[PDB]
């Protein structure tokens, strides 16, 4: 190959592997916060949908 | 053929023959036979070969590595900068090995050359060998098989802190 090709091919490999390693460590922290706080897309457990409520006047006034 | 400054040799002093005998010296007649039978035909063959090399002359070069920032300038976990500093440190490590080899060969050649007077006449070569081996030991000794620029730098800082502490003690 030649040293320059191998040398600069190695930097490309290292960049990809370091970018992946950082992303792996960040996903763990994001998962910890989302699960703990419930304020993100993940760990979003459903609640009753409010579009099922009937708002028409009822047979009695107090409600 | 080689740099006489890198591999020095003192001027040669062979004494002129002063034969105090009448018997012929067989070693002078064997020298002439050697020159006639061995040297001259060997020289002729080489001169033919060198003529062919002259017809086709091409060149090769000594690779020059530009300097890149040391590991001291690399941010933690920054592999791209660490990679170039680490590779440079490895190249320098290999070059320092050959520097010690050069100084060891100077010392060994002096010992053989000075003969029975080597203990006195090779003091300079011994002193230079002693100093370079010390400097090499300080840089690279005790790092381990998994050595790196990081571990070399950590060793340097340990030594620097001790020296700073010893300076205060004095």
């Amino acid at each position: 190959d030649g040293p320059e090709k191998n040398y600069e091919r190695t930097m490309a490999i290292l960049q990809i592997e370091a970018e992946k390693a950082e992303l792996r460590l960040k996903e763990l922290e994001v998962r910890r916060l989302m699960r703990a706080r419930g304020d993100g897309p993940w760990f979003h457990y459903p609640t009753i949908d409010k579009e099922l409520i009937d708002h028409s006047p009822k047979a009695t006034p107090d409600n | 053929s080689w740099d006489k400054d890198v591999y020095p040799e003192p001027p040669r002093r062979t004494p002129a023959p002063s034969p105090q005998t009448s018997l012929p010296n067989p070693i002078t007649y064997l020298t002439k036979a050697f020159d006639l039978l061995v040297d001259r035909p060997v020289t002729l063959v080489r001169e033919f070969i060198e003529r062919q090399h002259a017809k086709n002359k091409y060149y090769y070069y000594h690779r020059e590595f530009r300097r890149v920032p040391d590991i001291t300038e690399c941010q933690e976990k920054d592999v791209l900068c660490m990679f170039e500093a680490e590779m440079q440190w490895r190249r320098d490590y290999k070059v320092d090995q050959e520097i010690v080899n050069i100084i060891q060969e100077r010392l060994k050649a002096c010992q053989q050359r000075e003969g029975e007077s080597h203990r006195q006449n090779c003091a300079k070569e011994l002193e230079q060998f002693t100093q370079v081996v010390k400097a090499y030991q300080d840089r690279y000794h005790d790092l381990g098989a998994h050595y790196s620029a990081r571990k070399c730098l950590a060793k340097q800082k340990q030594r620097m802190l001790a020296e700073r502490k010893a300076a205060k003690e004095a």
